[PDB]
């Protein structure tokens, strides 16, 4: 596993991986033109420096996404209130 | 009840009383929403108007 | 009414492609049935789904 | 003279509420039929009571 | 600049044996009228580039009855490299007329998309429910097509978008909505009285939702008969702002 | 800055081809004032605009911008059956760029009643310009400010 992507003008972007699978939490990535590369949380109600984090990114994914709802049943003990 | 014509005019205070207790009762009625005397529920009941002289058009000029 | 706030999150239980994805989504189209409540939906583009 | 009015059958409704709670709670959305006689808005809370 | 029609059944897809001729120009636009005639059949006329109407279904009842609509069918040409926003109609038999007609700089703004009502679409509920009891009537046109325009342009800052309301019937700008900070692609879907379009901020990086939608007042007009000819109101029009991190193909 | 607009109406039967003159009107771009002066119509034109609305016609109002050519038809009917009230509003873009015009009438009734000629004497129009207006945005730094406090 490896994401390397070339062919990329200045700014700032948010890399996400995408899977039917496993799902990824994406990360805001700022590009400068000097050639420095910082790596924050996506936010978009604030934007500050949250978090700093080094720059080979790491992703860690939780699992597999709940795509179906869930339906309980009445039990028999429960039933009897 | 008919004894005498003193009582003869207590029995339409006696009816008096049912009066009073029927616009009290209308007057809770209306208060809590059960007669519908207001614009919304005519509204339920209005239908939509007729469309005349359409138009139409779009952007493959 | 429920007070106002700019942040729309994206339910995974919303999701009504569980397993089935569209490579490409050029259009959707969606057709009404007949009983009261039934919308059909076709995603077309690089495949087909319904 | 206040009880005559007080003892009543006020609270003998309880039990029939009961039943159709019941059978409301097993069917929870449905439809069963439409009654001719217009109705209210006000009265929708009551009448559907599980239908959004 | 061929234009051809072709009469085929979507059930088993052997074709008909009945096809109109094409001559002069190719076909600029079609539209469907809902009236029926023949046997249980629908009427559809073309507009050449001649500036003239031709009738798919030949026949004398259908001619009858549209000579006898007459003043009662419009029809608008939108222009991207030209930006002229034209309004014909019919008069007595077959002819077009030049009744309203819009301009707009192409060096300024560009014509992108335009969206309208849907035919197949009935509104149940006429009005809304208010604070206390009180009722609120909307403003539901059936004959209204909505304009988004953009910026020829491109700069970080510099960046026009908007969107423009005009009836087809008349010409007459109802509201004119217009952004300062947004660019890319901009999608925009119609519907009974609301329109929702959405775009891309450049001064900070996210995609804003702005949803528009149109309300008359607490009093209704005729009620019975609607027409784009009367009706001297303006509707209100109100707007909000939402966040949502996607791309919405 | 004052530009002078040409503001010319049509009357005809049924068909729609000729076009006169009607007044002068100025725009100030930097100022914002809109000021229209038309000459009064004779009684020939009187009669004709009586003939024409009984036979419920249209009245095309024709309006150049330095070129483009802007039109714009109102039913007359209304504007016999009440009396003479017209709106003219103008559409203009961001900068010096012109769109186009609606004539509204306020009446926009269809009874037909009658019209006295003491009725016709005098034309009534208000011009009103409308800019493009700016669309609000996220309002999020207030429900920073509600959420903290
Ligand atoms: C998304 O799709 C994959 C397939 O590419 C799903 O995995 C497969 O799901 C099916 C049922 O949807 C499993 O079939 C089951 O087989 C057992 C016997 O092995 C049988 O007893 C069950 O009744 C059922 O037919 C299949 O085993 C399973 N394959 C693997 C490798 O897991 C996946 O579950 C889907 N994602 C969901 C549903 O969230
Ligand atoms: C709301 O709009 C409707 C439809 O435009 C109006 O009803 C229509 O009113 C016209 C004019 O009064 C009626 O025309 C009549 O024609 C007969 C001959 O057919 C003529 O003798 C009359 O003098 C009149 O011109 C038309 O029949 C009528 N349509 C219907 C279906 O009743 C209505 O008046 C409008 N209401 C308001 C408040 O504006
Ligand atoms: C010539 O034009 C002026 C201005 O357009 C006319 O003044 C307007 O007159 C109408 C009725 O004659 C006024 O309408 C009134 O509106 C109020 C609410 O705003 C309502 O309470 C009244 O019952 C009435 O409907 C209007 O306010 C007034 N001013 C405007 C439109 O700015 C004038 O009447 C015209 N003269 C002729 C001879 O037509």
């Amino acid at each position: 596993g490896s994401f390397v992507v070339h062919d990329i003008p200045s700014g700032s972007y948010v890399v996400e991986v995408v899977s039917p699978a496993y799902r990824f939490d994406p990360v805001r990535v700022d590009i400068t033109s000097k050639g420095k590369m910082r790596a924050r949380y996506v936010n978009y109600i604030k934007t500050s420096e949250v978090v700093r984090l080094p720059y080979p990114l790491q992703m860690k994914s939780s699992g597999p996404p709940s795509y179906f709802i869930k339906r309980e049943s009445w039990g028999w003990t429960d039933f009897l209130m | 009840l008919e004894s005498s014509s003193q009582k003869f005019l207590q029995g339409l205070v006696y009816l008096i009383g049912n009066l009073m207790g029927l616009a009290l009762a209308v007057y809770k009625c209306q208060s809590m929403g059960l007669l519908p005397t207001h614009a919304s529920d005519w509204l339920a009941f209005i239908e939509p108007p007729e469309r005349m002289e359409f138009s139409g058009g779009g952007l493959l000029l | 009414l429920i007070p106002y706030s700019p942040d729309v999150q994206i339910h995974a239980e919303r999701f009504i492609n569980y397993n089935q994805t569209v490579s490409r989504m050029r259009g959707i189209y969606t057709a009404p049935s007949g009983l009261e409540s039934t919308c059909l939906v076709v995603a077309y583009g690089l495949d087909i789904y319904q | 003279m206040l009880t005559d009015m007080m003892k009543g059958n006020v609270t003998n409704v309880l039990p029939m509420i009961l039943i159709g709670g019941w059978i409301n709670m097993t069917f929870s959305g449905f439809v069963t039929t439409k009654v001719p006689f217009p109705l209210t808005l006000r009265f929708k809370p009551m009448l559907q009571q599980g239908i959004e | 600049g061929m234009s051809s029609l072709y009469v085929f059944n979507p059930i088993f897809g052997k074709w008909s044996q009945v096809a109109p001729p094409v001559l002069k120009r190719p076909i600029l636009q079609s539209l469907l009228l809902p009236v029926m005639d023949q046997d249980y059949a629908k009427v559809l006329l073309l507009i050449d580039d001649e500036y003239k109407v031709t009738a798919f279904p030949a026949t004398r009842n259908v001619l009858r009855q549209l000579h006898e609509l007459a003043p009662s069918i419009f029809f608008y040409l939108v222009d991207a490299e030209q930006g002229r926003l034209c309004g014909y109609r019919l008069r007595k038999d077959l002819t077009t007329e030049l009744s309203w007609e819009l301009t707009i700089p192409p060096e300024v703004q560009r014509i992108v998309k335009v969206k309208g009502k849907r035919s197949s679409e009935h509104v149940h509920s006429q009005g809304r429910v208010m604070g206390d009891r009180s009722v609120l009537y909307k403003s539901l046109n059936p004959n209204l097509l909505a304009v988004v325009t953009e910026s020829t342009d491109a700069h970080h800052e510099r960046t026009f978008i908007g969107i423009f309301l005009i009836d087809g019937v008349t010409g007459r700008i109802i509201h004119s909505s217009v952004q300062k900070k947004a660019k890319g692609p901009v999608h925009i879907v119609h519907s009974e009285n609301w329109v929702v379009y959405q775009y891309w901020n450049t001064k900070a990086r996210r995609n804003e939702f702005t949803v528009l939608e149109l309300y008359e007042g607490t009093e209704q007009y005729n009620a019975t008969a609607f027409s784009s000819l009367d009706r001297p109101q303006l509707p209100q029009v109100l707007q909000q702002s939402y966040i949502f991190p996607s791309s919405i193909s | 800055g004052t530009v002078g607009l040409l503001l010319e109406h049509s009357f005809e039967i049924d068909d729609s081809a000729n076009f006169r003159k009607r007044g002068s009107l100025l725009w100030n771009q930097q100022d914002g004032t809109l000021s229209l002066s038309q000459r009064q119509l004779s009684e020939e034109e009187r009669g004709r605009l009586r003939d024409v609305a009984a036979l419920n016609g249209l009245y095309r109002v024709r309006i150049p911008r330095r070129g483009g050519y802007v039109s714009s038809f109102v039913p007359a009917c209304s504007l016999v059956e009440s009396h003479l009230s017209d709106q003219l509003t103008l559409h203009v873009d961001v900068a010096g760029n012109v769109v186009g015009v609606s004539v509204v009438t306020h009446p926009g009734g269809c009874r037909g009643h009658e019209v006295e000629d003491v009725d016709l004497e005098l034309f009534n129009t208000s011009v009103q310009l409308q800019p493009p207006t700016t669309a609000p945005g996220p309002e999020t730094a207030a429900f920073i400010e509600r959420l903290e406090m």
